[PDB]
This record gives C-alpha cells, structure tokens and sequence, in this order.
C-alpha cells in the first residue's frame, strides 16, 4: 500500500524489496524480487508504482494495490542496470545500463518511438536526468562525463581525471551547481548550465572537495539546494553546505574497536523535503533516520536479512 | 497416462503463469 504523503522502501541481496514507514519502524509490505539483486529503484511521479533495476530487468511494483509480483517487466539490455527514472509527468524512462548504453523508453502502449540510445566506449556508472527535463549527465568507468541533451544528437565530453572511475552525479532541483564523485573521494563541482534560454550548456569547474579517502558511493543534492550530502566506502556520510562548500555535518556508523574491520559501507542516502531529516542505506543489514543538525540518528529499520545498497524516499510537495 | 499427467500439470500451470505483460 501506498496511501500516504510520504512513503520509503529499501532494498538489497536478501530478495526482497521492504517497503515501511517511518512511524514505528515496522514493515507494511514486503514485495518479493528474486534470482537477481536491485541496482536502484525509483518511483513513479505520480506515485503509483515502483520500479527496480537489476541485471537485464527492470521490474515494476504496483503501489495502490497489494501485488508482490512485478506487474510490469522490462527485458532486452544484456548487463546491469546502474540507475532509472522517469519524466516529471511520467511519459519516457531513461535507464542506463552496465554494458555501454544509457537509452529511453516509451511508457505508452503505442508506437510512439521517442526511445533514443547514447552509446559510449566505456561501462555506464551514472545517470541524472537535468531539472528541465531536457539534458541528461552521463557518468561511466572512465572518468568523462556526457552531457548529452535530448533536443539534439550531439553529446559533449569532460575528463576531470582519467583512469578513475566516477560513481555518482546530481543536479540541484533549482539548478545552482552540479556536483560528481569518483572511486578516489575527490568531488568536482562544476557549475552547470546558466543559459535556460536555448541550453548554451556552459561548464567551468568551481571547486574540489578533498574528502573520502576510501571509494565514494553516491552524492546527492537537497530539494532546498542548501545542503548536498555524499557516502563514502568509510562507513561514513558527508553532509556540506553549498554557501562556502565546507564540512556542515558528518555522520558515521563506526562502533571505534578494530574488531568489526568495515562492517558496512554507506550506499545510498536522500533527503526529506524540509532538508532537516536524512535517510541512510548501510550495508549493516539496516537503514538509519538522521537528523542534519543534531548529528545522532533518529530511527532505524532493521527488517533486511542482507545487505542494503538502495532505498527510495518520497515525500510530499509540502515541506 | 503419462501424458494426460503432462497435460493436467501444464494446464494447471499456465493460468498460473501468464499475469504479467513483458516488453
């Protein structure tokens, strides 16, 4: 079920899919994916269903009703699929997958053909649709960067550093930078397109946040465009401010004994729409709740039986 | 009959099976 303003779910290698909320701690429905594990899920903007990515499908879960089975499964890639999303009004899809190609689908019954296929020499990491639902960032294992905009056919390409695979990218919804992460904690912040009239696209590099020594997993920007929160690989999570680019908040998962030796990794985080609580996907076999000014956690999920590397977090407009 | 077994088993499977649109 999926009657509420705000909903979140988690997945990871136990094959299922936990779906919850964040009052009590306790699980409503636990959908069942089975014989691959989930890259990424996403919703639906008009909140009516979900969609998982994991090695050559993409499966889609009913919200409104109560089906553990994927209503709606799409097949034809040959990898894994890194990431998914969909338009702001729900017409195309855009999937990039593990091999070399990030393409679009058509959401419709029809033969409406607007599915366009982006093939780079390199295995896809990435992809960020851009806030006016025009341009799309691609991040693959080489370290360039495709801007590739949907309204011609030409794509450019931006090496920060080359033999370093970059993980993650993210764009503010108001459009204010535009931030990336690579296997080696370097986060590169160019400033993104200031020409919303006919998408010059202009690119200069602002600045580099030296942090994250061990691989860092995802970075990801605030609805507010304040705050814009990065993992890292040591089981800790950055959260800086966007005035000065400083260190703002950290939070970690460390118990301090050398006992544990890197129990879990921080794989995914996402913010609220008030930009004050964060949720965080460890690999602790659980999710935690922070807050992004008192620093201590706020709730946690322990429902998951095995690692979680993926969670999705919608919540109302208000905020 | 093995194959009126088969049958029995397939049918029953199907209508079970197909629930799903794959594209």
């Amino acid at each position: 079920v999926g009657s509420d303003p705000v909903i979140l779910a988690t997945a990871g290698y136990d094959h299922t899919v936990r779906f919850w909320q964040a009052h009590s701690g306790i699980c409503t429905r636990t959908v069942q994916h089975q014989d691959s594990q989930v890259n990424a899920l996403e919703v639906t903007p008009d909140r009516s269903m979900i969609a998982a990515a994991g090695y050559q499908h993409i499966r889609m879960y009913d919200l409104n009703s109560n089906n553990p089975n994927p209503i709606i499964s799409y097949d034809g890639v040959n990898k894994n699929i890194a990431s998914v999303g969909f338009h702001e009004d729900g017409r195309w899809m855009y999937t990039g997958g593990e091999d070399c190609t990030a393409r679009i689908w058509d959401l419709r019954s029809r033969n409406l053909q607007c599915q366009r296929i982006f093939q780079v020499n390199a295995p896809i990491n990435c992809v960020c649709l851009h806030p006016n639902q025009a341009e799309l960032i691609v991040g693959d294992q080489s370290g360039a960067i495709h801007i590739w905009d949907l309204k011609t056919d030409h794509n450019e390409q931006l090496i920060p550093e080359p033999e370093v695979s970059i993980t993650s990218a993210h764009i503010d919804p108001d459009a204010s930078y535009m931030a990336a992460v690579n296997s080696t904690g370097n986060c590169y912040v160019w400033n993104l397109t200031g020409g919303i009239g006919d998408e010059v696209t202009q690119l200069i590099p602002k600045t580099k946040i030296p942090a994250h020594t061990r691989y860092a997993l995802q970075c990801r920007f605030s609805p507010d465009s304040t705050l814009l929160a990065t993992c890292s690989a040591d089981q800790t999570c950055k959260i800086w401010r966007t005035s000065n680019f400083s260190l703002m908040t950290e939070l970690s998962i460390k118990s301090g004994n050398p006992g544990e030796s890197s129990r879990g990794w921080m794989w995914g985080c996402a913010f609220s729409g008030d930009s004050q609580y964060i949720v965080t996907a460890s690999s602790d076999n659980l999710a935690r709740l922070w807050c992004v000014e008192t620093g201590e956690i706020k709730r946690e999920y322990g429902g998951h039986q095995k690692a979680v590397v993926c969670l999705a977090f919608n919540d109302s407009v208000l905020g | 009959s093995n194959t009126a077994q088969r049958l029995e088993r397939l049918r029953k499977e199907r209508q079970n099976q197909i629930k799903c649109k794959n594209i």
